[PDB]
RNA sequence: CCAGGCCUUGACAUGCUAGGGAACCCGGGUGAAAGCCUGGGGUGCCCCGCGAGGGGAGCCCUAGCACAGGUGCUGCAUGGCCGUCGUCAGCUCGUGCCGUGAGGUGUUGGGUUAAGUCCCGCAACGAGCGCAACCCCCGCCGUUAGUUGCCAGCGGUUCGGCCGGGCACUCUAACGGGACUGCCCGCGAAAGCGGGAGGAAGGAGGGGACGACGUCUGGUCAGCAUGGCCCUUACGGCCUGGGCGACACACGUGCUACAAUGCCCACUACAAAGCGAUGCCACCCGGCAACGGGGAGCUAAUCGCAAAAAGGUGGGCCCAGUUCGGAUUGGGGUCUGCAACCCGACCCCAUGAAGCCGGAAUCGCUAGUAAUCGCGGAUCAGCCAUGCCGCGGUGAAUAC
């Protein structure tokens, strides 16, 4: 195992942190740890909505969560109903200014958090492992992408044997930082086990 | 007279570290540059996988960049709009005289 | 010297003070 | 060692028990878990059972032993030797 | 009436100022000889000025921050070998074949890790 | 002895001596820095992900 | 981990039944503590409420049921993360061609490069993961900015950039420029190779980040995740003590040395990166000293840590198991902490061991490197750090 985290790769020149505040030594910490809490929470209720990235923000006792999602719909709720229902809960745990918005996903295909998390679940279902991958990457390339790698480990069918089985198709350059790639991972549970599932889409060098 | 600004990424420290320059060189009168004071550097080295391996590490470094304006000449037209000024979320000011 | 406590270069190397290294 | 300036250091719980039986007249056993005491005047001539971790062992206390700690005389390993 | 040039080397920065004079040197508020005495790898930071033949005709007040007496030395003797080239540019002939002109990059090299220093390897046992 | 641990590690102690750092996301008991609350492994999984506010690799 | 004393919806989550009253704070008996026994004190809402009184449910207590909990086993069921060969020049794919077929071809061949690097050739023609580039630090210059940083000039100067005054210079920290075999001679089919120039920089500029398909049924169920197997008044949990620090021995990595290119004392220089509001602590005083009592500054380019040290000047030692070396122990103190017996660091008086350059064997380093010198940081009450991650000072020998 020898391979780096292309995303921290790529911080401050191809992607940006999905926590943008400033704090102190002497209160980074307990900021920190609310954006672990909340981000929590949020993926407990919101994976089934479809999210993709979730960006908070800060200035003194005020914080506007970002979040970004693949069924805005069930986000928001009836009429501005469950995006409601969460901002009290929010600020239940927050204690200030939750200011929770929900935005648009323009391709849940061209989104690597999302490509690998329906992955993760197609093999939940007991579906085919090795044409579930071709077909996931068959997606992201129809959707006019520039490159596509999907990767899964584990007991693939509940082999005894575990194996790492994979796809490729286009460009996929990991050693090039002006190349923007999204990585996506996704932790599939099963019966005999867990099986794990890595995204990286390449969309467009800058 | 006194204008500091800090935060974790400078090319946003620069951006309105220059805009709050702009406003007072607007309204009146006098502005004693953007200086870029020294960064405060903690750095963090940690072993990279979960058990043994000592030989191999990995660095992370947080840059709290520095800066410092001066409104010297107020003139109380900058004390009503810099109150209301757009300000990105990764920084800081504090306000002296 | 390093090891010797009761000398100047000896307190520099434990990086204290006494009679032997003043401050 | 233990900063001249503060105290001499006694467990508060065992040195009452000393104190108690000083004025009855000494002396039954004393089961104690006080390591970190110090042998102090009153405790001469008593018979102390300290715990080594594993036992209670019956020290008596003298005029000379004094300004020790307690746990110098549990001893809390067993060593025969080698081969 | 004053020539600069800027003199660096290592840590050491040098401040070097030329001044038609008797020949009198002088760094951080000290004679020459003062502040580099014993130093017998000082003499050769008045090098550039054998190189043009200027040994008695300035004078000079220079600062020095950074590095050591050593380092502080070549930066020096870059400095007043720079402001030598401002004071007559045909003076450019007769000081690259010395090389006092160039400047070299050569530093103290990074500790890394997994190492003693930058490159001295932890010893190694087998069986 | 696991979760029991990171539950004692919170509740004020007997002593003040007895304060010791668990890393506040994974609850582990060694290399636990005061600034983020993390341990080294956290630290690094974290801050790879882009959720560290302000941190990037060195390189220099 | 072990000894002893203890707890049973349980130190912890999400639910229901019912009892108290909700909640929270203060003490008491007992015991090593835990625990077990106990003595206090007043609930909002929304409500029939001048009235006995009644509940909902923010919460604590109590008898049960669910269920908790396990660093118990399995890295030979696993995800993740890492080591590794290896920064090595490699590993493949699409189509076509070849072979009954595994497969070959391309990827071999000439040359060139740090490289499947580029060129030339060819039943091959392209494509991909790697190489390189893009990103960071450093070396030159520039634009912008001038305090807390700098002071070239002038003027004040209590003699300190201290004040006026200035951003020129050093710097600080962002945005650019620059290097490309681009020019010359030449050898070359070409790619390139030797040399020359300009230039701070030259032929990848120095270092960093970055690690192909795979290998090791590699490592980690003890960071976490997780299938399964296993335990349930206990393989869970709470505590007090002890162990993880043992010692006939063997090995690994280190520190300090055996000395004069040295040891010691006095006076005297020149770094960098960091760090710091029950934190760093200038300065003053008590102390041989560790430290202790005062007390100023600093959310820190302002104030502090702070002396850098090897170095320089002078003086002593005079070849000795020593004014080398600083282990071992005796005695006395400071501090941190509830507590330094096991088992902390530091200071002082005395003690002053081995060791005279290391058997067979064996390690690292190709230049600002090795060697030598000090400084900081993470962890952190203190610290067993001589470890680790960095930072500068001085600064080689050698490659036929
Ligand atoms: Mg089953
Ligand atoms: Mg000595
Ligand atoms: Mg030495
Ligand atoms: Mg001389
Ligand atoms: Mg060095
Ligand atoms: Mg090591
Ligand atoms: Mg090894
Ligand atoms: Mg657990
Ligand atoms: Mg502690
Ligand atoms: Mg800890
Ligand atoms: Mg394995
Ligand atoms: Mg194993
Ligand atoms: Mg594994
Ligand atoms: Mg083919
Ligand atoms: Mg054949
Ligand atoms: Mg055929
Ligand atoms: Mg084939
Ligand atoms: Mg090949
Ligand atoms: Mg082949
Ligand atoms: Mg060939
Ligand atoms: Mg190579
Ligand atoms: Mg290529
Ligand atoms: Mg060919
Ligand atoms: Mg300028
Ligand atoms: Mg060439
Ligand atoms: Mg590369
Ligand atoms: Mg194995
Ligand atoms: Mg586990
Ligand atoms: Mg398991
Ligand atoms: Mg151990
Ligand atoms: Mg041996
Ligand atoms: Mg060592
Ligand atoms: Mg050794
Ligand atoms: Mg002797
Ligand atoms: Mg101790
Ligand atoms: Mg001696
Ligand atoms: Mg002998
Ligand atoms: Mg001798
Ligand atoms: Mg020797
Ligand atoms: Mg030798
Ligand atoms: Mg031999
Ligand atoms: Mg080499
Ligand atoms: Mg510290
Ligand atoms: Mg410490
Ligand atoms: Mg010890
Ligand atoms: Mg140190
Ligand atoms: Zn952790």
């Amino acid at each position: 195992g020898n391979k780096i985290h292309p995303i921290g790769f790529r911080l401050g020149i191809t992607r940006d942190w999905e926590s943008r505040w400033y704090a102190g030594k002497k209160q980074y910490r307990h900021l920190l740890l609310e954006d672990q809490r909340i981000r929590g929470l949020l993926e407990k209720e919101l994976y089934s909505a479809g999210l993709a990235r979730v960006d908070i923000e800060r200035a003194a006792d005020n914080v506007a969560v970002t979040v970004h999602v693949a069924k805005p719909g069930v986000v928001i709720g009836r009429g501005g109903e469950r995006i409601r229902v969460l901002r009290e809960e929010l600020a239940k745990l927050t204690g200030k200014n939750v200011a929770l918005n929900v935005q648009e996903v323009q391709n849940p295909n061209l989104s690597a958090p999302l490509v690998a998390q329906r992955v993760a679940e197609q093999i939940e279902r007991r579906f085919a492992v090795r044409r579930a991958i071709k077909q996931a990457v068959q997606r992201v390339m129809e959707s006019g992408a520039k490159g596509a790698k999907v990767i899964v480990s584990g007991r693939i069918g509940g082999a005894e044997q575990a194996r790492t089985e994979w796809a490729a198709q286009g460009r996929v350059p990991l050693h090039t930082l002006r190349a923007n790639i999204d990585y996506g991972f996704a932790l599939a549970r099963t019966t005999y086990g867990v099986l794990g599932v890595k995204a990286y889409i390449f969309l467009g060098e800058v | 007279i006194r204008i500091k600004l800090r935060g974790f990424d400078h090319k946003t420290l620069d951006a309105s570290a220059q805009k709050i320059v702009e406003a007072a060189r607007r309204s009146g009168a006098q502005v004693s540059g953007p200086i870029p004071l020294p960064t405060r550097v903690r750095r963090f080295t940690v072993i990279r996988g979960p058990f043994k391996h000592k030989d191999s590490r990995e660095h992370f470094e947080l840059r709290t960049h520095n800066r410092l304006v001066d409104i010297i000449n107020p003139n109380r037209k900058t004390i009503e709009q810099l109150m209301t000024l757009d300000l990105p979320t990764g920084v800081e000011i504090e306000i002296k005289t | 010297g390093k090891g010797d406590r009761r000398t100047r270069r000896g307190k520099i190397w434990r990086g204290t003070y006494g009679k032997y290294r003043p401050r | 060692p233990r900063s001249l300036k503060k105290g001499v250091f006694v467990d508060d719980h065992l040195l009452e028990k000393v104190l108690e039986l000083n004025a009855k007249g000494e002396k039954r056993l004393i089961k104690t878990w006080s390591r970190r005491s110090t042998i102090v005047p009153e405790m001469v001539g008593h018979t102390i059972a300290v715990y080594n971790g594993k036992q209670h062992v019956p020290v008596y206390i003298t005029e000379n032993m004094v300004g020790h700690k307690l746990g110098e005389f549990a001893p809390t390993r067993t060593y025969r030797g080698h081969g | 009436e004053q020539y600069y040039g800027t003199g660096r080397r290592k840590e050491a920065v040098a401040r070097v100022f030329l001044r038609p004079g008797n020949g009198k040197v002088t760094v951080n508020g000290q004679d020459f000889n003062e502040y580099f005495q014993g130093l017998v790898r000082a003499v050769a930071a008045l090098e550039p000025l054998r190189a043009v033949d200027a040994l008695g005709h300035f004078d000079a007040y220079i600062t020095v921050r950074g590095g050591g007496k050593s380092g502080q030395i070549d930066a020096i003797k870059l400095g007043i070998a720079r402001a030598l080239v401002q004071y007559n540019p045909d003076y450019r002939a007769k000081l690259k074949p010395l090389g006092f002109l160039t400047r070299d990059a050569r530093v103290v090299e990074r500790k890394k890790y997994g190492k003693h220093k930058a490159r001295r390897a932890p010893q190694y046992s087998k069986r | 002895a696991r979760k029991a641990l990171i539950e004692k590690a919170k509740r004020t102690p007997k002593f003040k001596v007895r304060a010791y750092t668990r890393c506040v996301r994974c609850g582990r008991a060694r290399s636990v820095y005061r600034f983020f609350g993390l341990c080294r492994i956290c630290l690094r999984e974290l801050a790879h992900k882009g959720q560290l506010p302000g941190v990037r690799k060195a390189s220099w």
